[PDB]
C-alpha cells in the first residue's frame, strides 16, 4: 500500500524562479551631455489625485451610437479543466510531514501525545508533540472525578507556559520552532539555539536560492571636442548615473528577498499557527475522552468551566505568535542584511572602480580642452567616489513593522 | 459630470436605450443575444452567466480544477432564473452605489466612462478610424422578436457578466484579434468581467476576515481602468519556481497585477522591470499621438465627427496642443498620469480610504470562500459603510468583517461543492 500525506497546493513554498528579474543592469549606457537620471516611485499620493484637475475629464462624452460591427473577427480564450491531484514521491519529513504527525483521524477516540514522530507517522492513536516531556506526560495522566479539575486547570495552564518558552545575539528566540516543523536542514534534530548561533537566518530556509547580482555593465562616454562644459557636464551625468544603479541594485536585492526568502519565512510562521492549534486540537480529544470515561454520577458532581479553557487556550496561542513573529521578521530581515545586501554592495564597488578607471582615462584623453583643470575633475571624481549610497528600506516597504527590524542594523 | 447610476428591474421592457439586446464580442455574430441595462454611460450589465470558452457541463464540480491557486467553488443553478437575475441587478447597483460614495470611487468610475477605447487597431493606418473591429463595437438588435434581423451599434467601455463555472474567480478579460490585444497596446479596448457579489474571499492577518464586495469590485474595475487605457502591457513575468517538491504551482504572474494590488507588492517588482513597463507605456502613447495628427477619415462610418475624437482623445491621454493644433506628450503630463493610474488607484490605497480591511499581500493564504447572507439588507451591508455598520458597532477595527465578531454576515460553504488543488505526497515506499 502506498504511504500518501494530502497537502494543499497553498501551504507549499512560494519561491520565485530566478527568470523572474531582468538583468537589464548588466546593459551598457550611453553617457551624454544632457542624460538624466529616471526613479520610478511606486506610490502616488491618493489626497492629490482627488484634487489633481489634470485627471478630471475636460470634454463631453459622445454619442455612443455607431454603424453595425460586421467583421466578427476576434480570440475567443478556451478554458479546460486540469486533474486537482498531483502525486509525488519523496523520503524527506520536512514541514507537512511534521504537521500531519500532529493530526488524527475521526474513528480514534484514546489518543496519546509523544515526543517520537516516527511513531507518531506509524500508529494512528499517537500524536505528536514538540513542547517539553514534562508536559506530555502530565496530558497523559489519568485521575479521579475529583482531581479532574486540578488536572484540567493545570494542563491549559501548562500549554501556555510551554507556548511562551522564550530565551536568549539579537532580538528574541523561539527554542521549539525546530522541534515542531524540521523546516531547512535536520533542525528538530540537535539543539535549535546552538544550530542558529552558528548559521543563523538560512538553516531554518527550506530552499537557499541564488541570487541575481548582474555585473553592472560599461558606461560609455561621448566626447565634445574644445567643448569644457560639455565635457564636465558629462562627467557629472555619469556620477548621477552611478546613483541610479546602486539604487536599482537595491531594488533587484529587494524584489528577490520578498518574493523569494520573505514568502519561506511566511510559511513558517503559517506553519507554527498551525502547529499551535493541532496541539491544542490534540489536547481537546484528550479531555474529551477521560470525560467520557467517567459515569452520570461522577460528571454531575464537577462542573467544568470550558468558556474558560477556550478563552485561555485561544490567548495562549496568541502569545505564542507573537513571540513567533518578532523572531521569524527578524530572521527574514537578518538575511536580507546579511546574506543579500553585503554580496551586492561588493559588486557596486566593483563597478564603481571600473568607473573610476572609465573616467580618469577619459579625462585623460580629454586633458588638451580641459586646460590646466583635469587635476581638478581627477580628484573630484576621487572624492565622490567616495561615498556611497545607503540602503533604506522603507523605500521598498511603507507603515511596516519590517522597517523598525531594519533600523536595529549597523 | 456627476455619476449617475441608473435604477431598473430585470422585468422592465427593452427600450433601446438604457435596456437593450446585446450581442457580446465573444458571441462572434453568432446570433445569441443578451438582454443587457446601462448601469452608467459606457458601462453594461449583463445578469448571466459567462459561457465563453467554457462547456455546458464544466459548471459542474468535477475532480479536476480551472486554476491551482483558488478554491474553487461551483454552483450550476446561480443565475438560472428571473427573479435570481433581478438580485443580482439590484446588487450592482448597490454596490456602484458604494463606490461613488466616496470622491476616490468616483474618480475611478469617471475615469472608466470616459475612457472610450481608441476607435482603432494596431492594423488600422494612422491617417484612418476605424469602428468595425470587435474591441470598439458592439451591436444591439432593435427589432421585434421572431422578426428579420436588423442592428444598430453602440460603443462601450465596460461589459459585466455574472460568474463562469468559479463563482469566487472574479476576472477581467481583455480582446484579442489575431493574437494581439489593444488593451495592451496604447489604443484600449472594450473591457468585460465575471463578477458575484455573493460569495467572497477570506482572509487572515497572522501578524479570519471575509471581504468587502465593493472593493472586489473596485479591485476589478482598476483592471478595467488600465485596459481602457491600453496600459494593461506584457513585461517580464514573476514565475514560481517547479523544480522541488515543496515549491507552489502557479501560473505567470505579471506586474500588472502586482500595481493592481499594490501596497508592498509593487517592490517584487524590480526597478529594472518597472523602467521597462514604463518604457514601453510610453512608445505606445507616442504611437497614438501620431495617430491623431494624421487620422483624416472614418471608413466604417460616416457620422463620425473627426475633431470631436481627436478632442476626445487628447483628454483621454493628457496631450497637449500647439496653436496650430499638432499634438505632443508633456513628459511631465503622461509622468503624472502613468503613476496615477498605475500607483494610485490600488486595493490597498482603495481599502484604506474606505476603511475597509484587506489581505496584506497578494502571495498571503487563500481560505475557503463565503457566502454573504444579504447584501441588500441594511443591517448587514450599507452603501456608506459597507459591513462595518457604526450603529451596529462593527466599525471599529474592522468588526463588521470579523468572521468570528459578525456570524450572522455570512454561512459556512459546502465542502462537497469546494475544489482545492491538492498535492499527494508519497513516501515511495511499499
Ligand atoms: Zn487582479
Amino acid at each position: 500500500n502506498l504511504q500518501c500525506i494530502d497537502v494543499d497546493n497553498e501551504d507549499l513554498f512560494f519561491i520565485a524562479d530566478k527568470n523572474s528579474f531582468s538583468d537589464d543592469l548588466s546593459k551598457n549606457e550611453r553617457i551624454e551631455y544632457n542624460t538624466q537620471s529616471n526613479y520610478i516611485e511606486n506610490d502616488f499620493p491618493i489626497n492629490e489625485l482627488i484634487l489633481d484637475t489634470d485627471l478630471i475629464s475636460k470634454i463631453e462624452l459622445p454619442s455612443e451610437n455607431t454603424e453595425s460591427l460586421t467583421d466578427f473577427n476576434v480570440d475567443v480564450p478556451v478554458y479546460e479543466k486540469q486533474p486537482a491531484i498531483k502525486k509525488i514521491f519523496t523520503d524527506e519529513n520536512t514541514i507537512f510531514q511534521y504537521l500531519y504527525s500532529q493530526t488524527f483521524p475521526l474513528d480514534i477516540r484514546d489518543i496519546s501525545l509523544t515526543s517520537s514522530f516516527d511513531d507518531a507517522l506509524l500508529f494512528s492513536n499517537k500524536v505528536y508533540s514538540f513542547f517539553s516531556m514534562d508536559y506530555i506526560k502530565t496530558a497523559n495522566k489519568v485521575v479521579e472525578a475529583g482531581l479532574f479539575a486540578g488536572w484540567v486547570k493545570q494542563i491549559v495552564n501548562d500549554f501556555v507556559i510551554e507556548a511562551n518558552k522564550s530565551n536568549t545575539d539579537i532580538s528574541l528566540i523561539v527554542p521549539y520552532i525546530g522541534l515542531a516543523l524540521n523546516v531547512g536542514n535536520e533542525t528538530a534534530k540537535g539543539n535549535f539555539e546552538n544550530a542558529f548561533e552558528i548559521a543563523g537566518a538560512s538553516i531554518l530556509l527550506e530552499f537557499i536560492p541564488e541570487l541575481l547580482i548582474p555585473v553592472v555593465g560599461a558606461f560609455l562616454l561621448e566626447s565634445y571636442i574644445d567643448n569644457k562644459n560639455k565635457i564636465i557636464k558629462t562627467i557629472d551625468n555619469a556620477l548621477t548615473k552611478r546613483n541610479e544603479k546602486w539604487s536599482d541594485m537595491y531594488g533587484l536585492i529587494v524584489a528577490q528577498w520578498l518574493s523569494t526568502v520573505n514568502t519561506q519565512f511566511y510559511t513558517i510562521k503559517e506553519g507554527m499557527y498551525k502547529a499551535l492549534n493541532y496541539q491544542a486540537q490534540a489536547l481537546e480529544e484528550i479531555i474529551k475522552y477521560r470525560y467520557n470515561i467517567y459515569s452520570e454520577k461522577e460528571k454531575s458532581n464537577i462542573n467544568i468551566d470550558f468558556n474558560d479553557i477556550n478563552s485561555k487556550l485561544n490567548e495562549g496561542i496568541n502569545q505564542a505568535i507573537d513571540n513567533i513573529n518578532n523572531f521569524i521578521n527578524g530572521c527574514s530581515v537578518s538575511y536580507l542584511m546579511k546574506k543579500m545586501i553585503p554580496l551586492a554592495v561588493e559588486k557596486l564597488l566593483d563597478f564603481d572602480n571600473t568607473l573610476k578607471k572609465n573616467l580618469l582615462n577619459y579625462i585623460d584623453e580629454n586633458k588638451l580642452y580641459l586646460i590646466g583643470s583635469a587635476e581638478y575633475e581627477k580628484s573630484k571624481v576621487n572624492k565622490y567616489l567616495k561615498t556611497i549610497m545607503p540602503f533604506d528600506l522603507s523605500i521598498y516597504t511603507n507603515d511596516t513593522i519590517l522597517i523598525e527590524m531594519f533600523n536595529k542594523y549597523n | 459630470m456627476p455619476v449617475t447610476i441608473n435604477n431598473f428591474n430585470y422585468n422592465d421592457p427593452i427600450d433601446n436605450n438604457n435596456i437593450i439586446m446585446m450581442e457580446p464580442p465573444f458571441a462572434r455574430g453568432t446570433g445569441r443575444y443578451y438582454k443587457a441595462f446601462k448601469i452608467t454611460d459606457r458601462i453594461w450589465i449583463i445578469p448571466e452567466r459567462y459561457t465563453f470558452g467554457y462547456k455546458p457541463e464544466d459548471f459542474n464540480k468535477s475532480s479536476g480544477i480551472f486554476n491551482r491557486d483558488v478554491c474553487e467553488y461551483y454552483d450550476p443553478d446561480y443565475l438560472n432564473t428571473n427573479d435570481k437575475k433581478n438580485i443580482f441587478l439590484q446588487t450592482m447597483i448597490k454596490l456602484f452605489n458604494r463606490i461613488k460614495s466616496k470622491p476616490l470611487g468616483e474618480k475611478l468610475l469617471e475615469m472608466i466612462i470616459n475612457g472610450i477605447p481608441y476607435l482603432g487597431d494596431r492594423r488600422v493606418p494612422l491617417e484612418e478610424f476605424n469602428t468595425n473591429i470587435a474591441s470598439v463595437t458592439v451591436n444591439k438588435l432593435i427589432s421585434n422578436p421572431g422578426e428579420v434581423e436588423r442592428k444598430k451599434g453602440i460603443f462601450a467601455n465596460l461589459i459585466i457578466f455574472g460568474p463562469g463555472p468559479v463563482l469566487n474567480e472574479n476576472e477581467t478579460i481583455d480582446i484579442g484579434i489575431q493574437n494581439h490585444f489593444a488593451s495592451r497596446e496604447g489604443f484600449g479596448g472594450i473591457m468585460q468581467m465575471k463578477f458575484c457579489p455573493e460569495y467572497v474571499s477570506v482572509f487572515n492577518n497572522v501578524q479570519g476576515y471575509f471581504s468587502d464586495p465593493a472593493l472586489i469590485l473596485m479591485h476589478e474595475l482598476i483592471h478595467v481602468l488600465h485596459g481602457l487605457y491600453g496600459i494593461k502591457v506584457d513585461d517580464l513575468p514573476i514565475v514560481p519556481n517547479e523544480k522541488k517538491f515543496f515549491m507552489q504551482s502557479t501560473d505567470a504572474i505579471q506586474a500588472e497585477e502586482l500595481y493592481t494590488f499594490g501596497g508592498q507588492d509593487p517592490s517584487i517588482i524590480t526597478p529594472s522591470t518597472d523602467k521597462s513597463i514604463y518604457d514601453k507605456v510610453l512608445q505606445n502613447f507616442r504611437g497614438i499621438v501620431d495617430r491623431l495628427n494624421k487620422v483624416l477619415v472614418c471608413i466604417s462610418d460616416p457620422n463620425i465627427n473627426i475633431n470631436i475624437y481627436k478632442n476626445k482623445f487628447k483628454d483621454k491621454y493628457k496631450f497637449v496642443e500647439d496653436s496650430e493644433g499638432k499634438y505632443s506628450i508633456d513628459v511631465e503630463s503622461f509622468d503624472k498620469l502613468y503613476k496615477s493610474l498605475m500607483f494610485g488607484f490600488t486595493e490597498t490605497n482603495i481599502a484604506e480610504n474606505y476603511k475597509i480591511k484587506t489581505r496584506a499581500s497578494y502571495f498571503s493564504d487563500s481560505l475557503p470562500p463565503v457566502k454573504i447572507k444579504n447584501l441588500l439588507d441594511n443591517e448587514i451591508y450599507t452603501i456608506e459603510e459597507g459591513f462595518n455598520i457604526s450603529d451596529k458597532d462593527m466599525e471599529k477595527e474592522y468588526r463588521g468583517q470579523n468572521k468570528a465578531i459578525n456570524k450572522q454576515a455570512y454561512e459556512e460553504i459546502s465542502k462537497e461543492h469546494l475544489a482545492v488543488y491538492k498535492i499527494q505526497m508519497c513516501v515511495d515506499g511499499i
